[PDB]
């Protein structure tokens, strides 16, 4: 089914968009050793 | 919708403007000399 | 010549490990 | 340095003892290790089997000659 | 002044508080895990049987089409459709898709991706505590075995029906096929990986029993041990000096790995290496790089050829393959 | 100390080179025989008489396929003494008739009994329990049960495993095709121990050096890793984790052990041919629906495959002329 | 009925699982 | 054919040991030996006490 | 077998009663 | 094979592949002539 | 000692020590030439002048005759000598490299930052780093251009498609069209289209190169004259190791993609030279049955596929996706057509056909590169993964381990 396949492709976009755009919002300063 | 990229493309449009309007307020403009960037403008 | 354990134990090894390995590289020699 | 003297005669000894243990054949006879020339006999084409528990010996003495 | 949505969705997702940690990789991890788990379960309990050989002969896999849990799998995909990419919606019906084995395209794709995932996942978690991130290179090595078992096998044959069934006697059929096929048990890497993981029970069981032997005595009589360790304490818990004089009197006179560090740094290599080097044996005779071979090795004087060990394994791996080869 | 069995007690447990003790009274002279014997037989002797095959350097053979291979089917049960009524006396004819075998079995069946006892010894002259003692008879068990065991529910000494590398292979593929050892619960149990074991080593050892201490000195009080850091670690991983290293490690101890142990007993069922070989309703089925096919039925298919096209060569003594229309195919099934 | 026996069984596991796993005993550090 | 008593085996055989440990349990609880967060005896028959408070 | 095995496991704890409850820190 | 007035460095040809691999080893005993520091 | 680090990690005692740095890195350079030269010389050394290249363990050498070296109509060998000035050259630039690996690394400026400013750096400088990335992508896209005037002007490159049995062929209409090229980079990876490697010609093969080179060279220059932005700046570690951590990555996928290429693909790696693939030899032997039955005097050996495509049936059926330069000319619109099997099938096919049945103890070149440059990539990325980790811990202070006085885990409140 087409709309089984429009569901599926917006569902995984969205999920590797949210790692991507995660590992793009300063990532390396989320560690405990911060320099303030 | 019909030719597949419409998907693609609305979706990161969607999370790539939350995105932005985080990046909005990230003092990042000048430039650091570390081996990483600790600053991080955190609102709340 | 004779220490309480150590002469005959490592010569117990050696002895026969050297005389094998004799053994072994003549049958290298050996064409079949 | 004395015990490094005779271990530089009798390790080689020892070792031209194993060659010459194999390459004289001595070897084959004192394990029953048949030489390449005494797998099959003329009249033994098939593996030679032990088909008897207490006539083992005899058995490998009278498959064994020649 | 208001903090972005983007900025709470950042600080929950790589939040240390959470149960379970999440993480960037996490969102990958949790969706395509949760999405394998699913769709093994419902396939393994109701699924029709799988046309696997590709000439209408389907084989049942599924607990509500006569099988146990044992005989139980999700049965590879169809040899016609090779390494094609078979979704639910390029099928033209559902009835066709589960007879040509797309679960186990479903399930082994979303599975490689949440490993892949996890071992991302244990470097973030590993990385926001404050620690060194090396335990994802350790569990590197199963996931090079399940790549090579699952993916990397059908690429180099052609077809995922070649992988390995998502099941317990489907397991031992594949082993018993890439013995017929390839001669695993020959080949050296695999020596190294059965070395690896008998070196590592070894290990393990070594290390576990030199530790609880020499437990310092801190509970009454009777009672359980494991009461005079304290969770977060300090002081050592077993005596060190104790269990090192032991390992050196069992075999010789100083044996005992007496730096700690090293001794579980060879406790961490060990066994991941040779997985790793099982992984990449199995990824190797994919494309027909087989084991050892010492077929006819010992012959008379007179041509004829006196069996070894090897010919009995080889008579052994050609009635599999003879097996095997239905109408080749 | 006091009297003459003092002196000796004192001479044995003597801080030298390596250690004796009473047990290597028993240990070292059966290990040496048992590892020089099977050095003996790779190098030197032939299995011709008992297998048909070339099994030794002498022959040609390499260090994998060479093997101290069983005695002879005829042979049955016998302890094949060098003195006894088989050989009377010849080494020679106590070399053909794979009376090696049953030298180097028995002589290492004394070996890991001293060795094993070298482990209470030492434990008890040290001071510590002797924990490493019960984690080597998972081992013990093994050895007795799949060397000693399994042959004596069997025909004779021949099912054994031959002390080889190509040897054990074919044991495998032998259980395998006769027996469906992989079917059996018992081994399954036996590789997730063993399997457990290894994930055990790697996952222990992985996590002690990443989470370490920024600082091993042999004499340190304080331990060099954080444990709520590594119990914080695999909690928000994998869901569950250690909080108490004495029962971490007893289990490190606990799993590969309880493998071998839990295998070995599968080994003796398969000693009297008590085999878990088939699911009867599934073989039942299968029978009166041809088109029922599952992986269990597709793997007895190849059990098949293995017996018959293994038992003319592996097993000799029986002659087992087997046509070519009475080997299963599945060309022709 | 041997199905469904097999399907409880794995089910049971899998409740097991998520009970050691969210109803677990909590770690607290020794003071 | 159904076997009977094979399935009494797995019934019983998974009911009564799940039925022992889940009764060894809650006398546990009861007693306040529950937890392996506490400190060792302080005498016999009297647990330790818990690592928060 | 298994009979073995609490052969080894008692024998043990009867030759190291002493020790059995752990053994001394230093 | 190898060209005519260049046949007669047949032999050194050879050897020339085992050169990168010794290369590694020469590493390793250098490192033991120093005592590993 | 001085750095922390023990003799069996003593390379990572030059990390911060640029000179010695560039020093081991030319010398490594050295060794790869070396390598090279002395490889191709030893092949033509062995080769025997009535073998296939594939028969005799050659990989350098069928490298060379892809690029239109030695190599006549058909596939054949003519000479060798191009094959020996290839080697004499690797091993000439070989021995300059290894001399001024050498010089750099004992007897040059050490720490050269001080001295030329030019050539030295720092790790966080992402300017100077950026700069050099930029100079190194114009010297790759130099080598794609080589590779283009090679194809286009000097010599040309051998085409196995050519007509008769493929020949050496001088391509002059590369396919420019971005929509095909990046179209094969977007192509999906799994059976079927397969991605990158069913480049089934060398027009796109060329077209793609140029496309490449133009990409690295405007890359090149955007790199020099250019520094990465705030959200670049923000999301990568600035460091020695994580710069080794993102080549390492990259390399491993690089080296996974040139196995399955080598494996799967037969136009920029012929059968001529390489070997017939896998899918390539069964169906090879399924074609040359076909041909035995036929000349014998619908038929078994062909079965109807769903999608109306007649192919080898049996266990053959799986390679229904395999393109060969033999098997194309009898392959119409709907497959193998039956007119066209029995009607003109030239001697050429069948002789090539029968060579490839044999070559189904044997280890074809193309399974050696395959295992061999497969092994590589997947330890690559377990580098990737060490060094990307100790990388950011290492950045971020903690790769030494946890500080007893402050344990982050101690300041977190309690899970459950
Ligand atoms: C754990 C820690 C200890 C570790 C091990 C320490 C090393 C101990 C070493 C001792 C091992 C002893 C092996 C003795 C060989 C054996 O048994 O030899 C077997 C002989 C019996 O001989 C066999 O007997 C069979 C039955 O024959 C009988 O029946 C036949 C009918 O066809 C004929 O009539 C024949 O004449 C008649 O004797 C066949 O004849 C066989 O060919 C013949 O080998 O018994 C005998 O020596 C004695 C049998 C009685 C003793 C049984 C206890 C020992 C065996 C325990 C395992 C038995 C379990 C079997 C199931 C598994
Ligand atoms: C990228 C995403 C990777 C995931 C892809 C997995 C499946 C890849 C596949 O089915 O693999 C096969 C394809 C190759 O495609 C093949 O490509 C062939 C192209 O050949 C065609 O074109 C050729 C042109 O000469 C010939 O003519 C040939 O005859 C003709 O058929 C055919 O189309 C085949 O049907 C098609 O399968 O690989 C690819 O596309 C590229 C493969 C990428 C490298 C392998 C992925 C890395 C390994 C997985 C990660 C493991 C990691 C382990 C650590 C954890
Ligand atoms: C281009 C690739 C590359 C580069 C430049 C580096 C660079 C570095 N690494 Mg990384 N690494 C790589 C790839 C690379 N690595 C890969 C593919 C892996 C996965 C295996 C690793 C895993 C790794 C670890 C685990 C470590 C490093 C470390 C290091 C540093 C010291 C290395 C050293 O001193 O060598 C010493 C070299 C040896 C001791 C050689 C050992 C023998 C090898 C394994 C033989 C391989 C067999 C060979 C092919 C055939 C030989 C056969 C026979 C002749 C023996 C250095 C900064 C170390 C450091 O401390 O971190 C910064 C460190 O601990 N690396
Ligand atoms: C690709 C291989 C390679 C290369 C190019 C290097 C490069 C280097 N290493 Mg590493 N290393 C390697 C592999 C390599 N290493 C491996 C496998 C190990 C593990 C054993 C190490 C362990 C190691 C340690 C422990 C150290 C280095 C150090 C160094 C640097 C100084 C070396 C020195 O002082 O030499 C001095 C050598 C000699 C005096 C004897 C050798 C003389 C020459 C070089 C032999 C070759 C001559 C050649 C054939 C001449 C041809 C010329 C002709 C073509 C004209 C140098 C940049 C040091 C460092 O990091 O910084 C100072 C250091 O402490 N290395
Ligand atoms: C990846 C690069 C590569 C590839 C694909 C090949 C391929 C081939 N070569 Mg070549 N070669 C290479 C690099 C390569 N070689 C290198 C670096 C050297 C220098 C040592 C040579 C020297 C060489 C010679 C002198 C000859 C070949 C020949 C051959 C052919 C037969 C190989 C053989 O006999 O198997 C042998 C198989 C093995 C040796 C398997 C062992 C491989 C190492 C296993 C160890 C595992 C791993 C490295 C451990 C790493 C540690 C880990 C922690 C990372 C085959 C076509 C022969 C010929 O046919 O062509 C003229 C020939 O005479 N090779
Ligand atoms: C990656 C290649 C590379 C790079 C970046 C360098 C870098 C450098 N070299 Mg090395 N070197 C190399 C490879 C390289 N070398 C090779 C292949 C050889 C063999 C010919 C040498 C042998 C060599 C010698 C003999 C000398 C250098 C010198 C220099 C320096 C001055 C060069 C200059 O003024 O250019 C100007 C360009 C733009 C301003 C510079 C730091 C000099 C030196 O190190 O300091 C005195 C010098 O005398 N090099
Ligand atoms: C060898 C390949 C290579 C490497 C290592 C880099 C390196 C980098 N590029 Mg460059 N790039 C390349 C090839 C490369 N580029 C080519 C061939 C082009 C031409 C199309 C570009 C055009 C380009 C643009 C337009 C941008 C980068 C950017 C970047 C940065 C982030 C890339 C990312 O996160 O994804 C990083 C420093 C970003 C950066 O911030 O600018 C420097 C960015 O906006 N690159
Ligand atoms: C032991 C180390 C080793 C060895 C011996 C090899 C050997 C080989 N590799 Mg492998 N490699 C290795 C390690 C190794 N590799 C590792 C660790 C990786 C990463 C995992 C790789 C990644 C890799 C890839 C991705 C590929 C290879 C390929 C190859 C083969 C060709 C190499 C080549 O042509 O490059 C040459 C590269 C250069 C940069 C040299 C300069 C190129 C410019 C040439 C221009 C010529 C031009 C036409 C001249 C025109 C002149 C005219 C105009 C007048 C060769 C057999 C290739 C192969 O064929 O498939 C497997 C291939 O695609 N390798
Ligand atoms: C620093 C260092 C290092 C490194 C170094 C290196 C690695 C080097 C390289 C080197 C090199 C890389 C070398 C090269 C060389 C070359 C040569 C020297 C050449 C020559 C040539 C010739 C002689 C040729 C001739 C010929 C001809 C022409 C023809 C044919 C024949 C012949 C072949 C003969 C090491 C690690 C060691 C150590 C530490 C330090
Ligand atoms: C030569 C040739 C060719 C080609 C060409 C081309 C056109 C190419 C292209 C290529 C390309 C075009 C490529 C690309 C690539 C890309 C990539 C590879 C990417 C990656 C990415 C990354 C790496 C990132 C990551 C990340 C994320 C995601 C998030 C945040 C963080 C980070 C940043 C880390 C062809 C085939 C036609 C044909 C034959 C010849
Ligand atoms: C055929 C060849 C003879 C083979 C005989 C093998 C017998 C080996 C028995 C050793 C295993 C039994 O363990 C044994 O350890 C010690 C010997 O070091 C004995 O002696 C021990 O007695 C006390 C225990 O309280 C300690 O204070 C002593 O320091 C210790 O020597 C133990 O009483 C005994 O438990
Ligand atoms: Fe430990």
């Amino acid at each position: 089914m087409f709309t089984l396949k429009i569901l599926v492709y917006t569902v995984v976009i969205f999920f590797i968009s949210l790692f991507t755009f995660g590992f793009l919002s300063s990532d390396p300063s989320r560690n405990p050793n911060r320099k303030d | 919708d019909d030719s597949l990229g419409f998907v693609l493309i609305g979706v990161t449009a969607v999370i790539g403007l939350a995105w932005a309007q985080w990046q909005s307020y990230q003092d990042d403009g000048d430039d650091f000399f570390d081996t990483y960037d600790s600053r991080r403008a955190a609102a709340a | 010549p004779i220490f309480t354990f150590r002469w005959l134990t490592i010569h117990a090894l050696a002895v026969p490990t050297v005389f094998f390995l004799g053994a072994i590289t003549s049958m290298q020699f050996i064409q079949r | 340095i004395r015990y490094w003297i005779i271990h530089s005669i009798t390790i080689p000894s020892l070792f031209v003892a194993g060659f010459l243990f194999v390459s004289t054949g001595l070897a084959y006879d004192a394990f029953g290790t048949p030489r390449p020339n005494e797998y099959f006999t003329q009249d033994r084409q098939q593996i030679p089997l032990v088909n008897d528990r207490f006539s083992a010996k005899q058995e490998l003495e009278d498959l064994t000659k020649g | 002044e208001s903090a972005s949505f983007w900025e709470q969705f950042c600080a929950w997702i790589t939040s240390t508080e959470n149960r379970l940690y999440i993480g960037w990789f996490g969102c990958l991890m949790f969706p395509t895990l949760l999405t394998a788990t699913s769709a093994y379960i419902i396939a393994f309990i109701a699924a029709p049987p799988v046309d696997i050989d590709g000439i209408r002969e389907p084989v049942a896999g599924s607990l509500l089409y006569g099988n146990n849990i044992i005989s139980g799998a999700v049965v590879p995909s169809s040899n016609a459709i090779g390494v094609h990419f078979y979704p639910i919606w390029e099928a033209a019906s559902i009835d066709e898709w589960l007879y040509n084995g797309g679960p186990y395209q479903l399930v082994v794709f979303h599975f490689f991706i949440g490993v892949c995932a996890y071992i991302g996942r244990e470097w973030e978690l590993s990385y926001r505590l404050g620690m060194r991130p090396w335990i994802c290179v350790a569990f590197s090595a199963p996931v090079a075995a399940a790549a090579a078992v699952f993916v990397i096998y059908p690429i180099g044959q052609g077809s995922f029906s070649d992988g390995m069934p998502l099941g317990i006697s489907g397991t031992f059929n594949f082993m018993l096929v890439f013995q017929a096929e390839h001669n695993i048990l020959m080949h050296p890497f695999h020596m190294l990986g059965v070395a690896g993981v008998f070196g590592g029970s070894l290990f393990s069981a070594m290390h576990g029993s030199l530790v609880t032997s020499s437990l310092i005595r801190e509970t009454s009589e009777n009672e359980s041990l494991n009461y005079g360790y304290k969770f977060g304490q300090e002081e050592e818990t077993y005596n060190i000096v104790a269990a090192h004089g032991y390992f050196g009197r069992l075999i010789f006179q100083y044996a005992s790995f007496n730096n700690s560090r090293a001794l579980h740094f060879f406790l961490g290599a060990w066994p991941v290496v040779g997985i790793w080097f099982t992984a990449m044996g199995v990824a190797t005779m994919a494309f027909n790089l087989n084991g050892f071979n010492f077929n006819q090795s010992v012959v008379d004087s007179q041509g004829r050829v006196i069996n070894t060990w090897a010919d009995i394994l080889n008579r052994s791996n050609l009635g599999m393959e003879v097996m095997h080869e239905r109408n080749a | 100390d006091r009297g003459v069995f003092d002196l000796i007690d004192d001479w044995l447990k003597r801080d030298r080179f390596v250690f004796v003790g009473w047990s290597g009274l028993l240990l070292f002279p059966c290990a040496f025989l048992a590892v020089g014997g099977w050095l003996t037989g790779i190098t030197f002797v032939t299995s011709w008489y008992t297998h048909g095959l070339a099994s030794s350097f002498l022959e040609g053979c390499n260090f994998l396929t060479a093997a101290v291979s069983t005695p002879a089917n005829s042979m049955g049960h016998s302890l094949l003494l060098l003195w006894g009524p088989e050989a009377q006396g010849d080494i020679t004819r106590w070399f053909q008739i794979g009376g090696l075998w049953t030298f180097v079995a028995l002589h290492g069946s004394f070996g890991v009994i001293g060795f094993c006892l070298r482990q209470f010894e030492i434990a008890r002259l040290v001071g510590i329990r002797p924990y490493n003692a019960i984690a080597f008879s998972g081992p013990i068990a093994v050895f007795v049960t799949v060397f000693l065991v399994y042959p004596l529910g069997q025909a004779s000494w021949f099912f054994a495993p031959s002390f080889g590398v190509a040897a054990i292979f074919r044991f495998l593929l032998f259980l395998q095709g006769f027996h469906n050892w992989t079917l059996n619960p018992f081994h399954m149990m036996g590789v997730a121990g063993i399997l457990g074991g290894a994930l055990l080593c790697a996952i222990h050892g992985a996590t002690v050096e990443n989470t370490l201490f920024e600082d091993f000195t042999p004499t340190q009080s304080e331990e060099t890793y954080s444990m709520v850091t590594a119990n914080r670690f695999w909690s928000q991983i994998f869901g569950v984790a250690f909080s108490n290293k004495r029962w971490l490690h007893f289990f490190m101890l606990f799993v590969p052990v309880a493998g071998m142990w839990t295998s070995s007993l599968g080994i003796v069922g398969l000693a009297l041919n008590l085999r878990s070989y088939d699911f009867v309703s599934q073989e039942l089925r299968a029978a009166e629906d041809p088109e029922f096919e599952t992986f269990y039925t597709k793997n007895n298919l190849l059990n098949e495959g293995i017996r018959s096209w293994m038992a003319a060569q592996d097993q000799p003594h029986e002659n087992f002329i087997f046509p070519e229309e009475v080997l299963p195919r599945g060309n022709a099934l | 009925m041997e199905a469904l026996v097999y399907t409880f069984l794995l089910i049971g596991t899998l409740i097991v699982i998520f009970f050691a796993i969210f109803f677990r005993d909590p770690p607290r550090i020794v003071k | 054919e159904v076997s009977f008593g094979a399935f009494l085996a797995v019934i019983l055989g998974l009911f009564i040991p799940v039925v022992f440990l889940v009764t060894l349990y809650i006398q546990s609880e009861a007693q306040g030996t529950a937890t392996n967060f506490r400190l060792p005896d302080k005498a016999p028959g009297v647990p330790g006490d818990r690592y928060d408070a | 077998l298994l009979f073995f095995l609490g052969h080894l496991w008692h024998g043990g704890r009867t030759l190291f009663r002493d020790v059995f409850a752990g053994i001394g820190a230093e | 094979a190898l060209p005519e007035p260049y046949t007669a460095f047949r032999p050194i040809v050879d050897v020339m592949p085992a050169i990168p691999v010794l290369f590694l080893l020469l590493a390793f005993v250098w490192q033991a002539s120093v005592g590993f520091r | 000692e001085s750095t922390g680090f023990a003799w069996w990690s003593g390379n990572a005692r030059l990390i911060n020590v640029s000179g010695k740095l560039l020093g081991a890195h030319v010398a490594h350079a050295g060794l790869m030439v070396f390598w090279c030269g002395a490889m191709t010389l030893f092949e033509v050394a062995h080769y025997i002048p009535e073998k296939p290249l594939y028969e005799q363990g050659c990989i350098l050498i069928p490298h060379l005759t892809t690029l239109g070296w030695g190599v006549g109509p058909g596939g054949e060998v003519t000479d060798v000598y191009p094959f020996f000035v290839v080697g004499v050259l690797h091993l000439i630039s070989s021995a300059v490299l290894g001399f001024g690996g050498v010089y750099h690394s004992l007897i040059g400026p050490d720490t050269l930052e001080e001295s030329f400013p030019f050539f030295g750096y720092d790790w966080r400088d992402k300017n100077k780093m950026t700069t050099i990335l930029g100079i190194h992508l114009i010297l790759l896209g130099i080598g794609s251009f080589l590779l283009v005037a090679k194809a286009c002007f000097v010599g040309g490159l051998y085409d196995t498609w050519a007509p008769g049995g493929g020949d050496v062929r001088i391509v002059t209409a590369p396919t420019l069209n971005p929509l095909i090229i990046f179209g094969y980079v977007l192509k999906s990876p799994f059976g079927g289209d397969g991605w990158i490697i069913s480049v089934n010609n060398l027009e796109d093969l060329v077209g793609g190169h140029i496309w490449l080179g133009f990409l690295c060279v405007v890359g090149g220059i955007w790199h020099i004259l250019t520094k990465p932005f705030a959200w670049a700046r923000r999301t990568f570690v600035w460091s020695g190791e994580a710069y080794l951590s993102y080549s390492l990555a990259a390399l491993s996928v690089m080296g996974l993609t040139a196995s399955v290429f080598v494996w799967y693909n037969n136009t920029a790696y012929p059968s001529e030279f390489f070997g017939p693939t896998g899918p390539e030899a069964s169906q090879s032997q399924a074609f040359t049955f076909l041909v035995r039955d036929q000349r014998l005097g619908l038929g078994k050996y062909l079965m109807r596929s769903p999608s109306g495509e007649i192919i080898f049936g049996g266990e053959t059926m799986r390679f229904w996706d395999m393109r060969a330069p033999w098997v194309e000319p009898l392959r119409g619109p709907n497959g193998l057509d039956l007119n066209k099997i029995r009607n003109d099938i030239q001697p050429w096919q069948e002789r090539r056909a029968a060579e490839y049945m044999t070559h189904a103890n044997y280890v074809s070149p193309r399974s050696w590169l395959t295992t061999s440059h497969f092994f590589l990539g997947f330890f690559l990325w377990v580098g990737h993964l060490w060094h990307a980790g100790r990388a950011r811990a290492a950045a971020a202070g903690f790769e030494k381990g946890i500080n007893r006085e402050n344990e982050p885990v101690l300041s977190m409140r309690p899970l459950d």
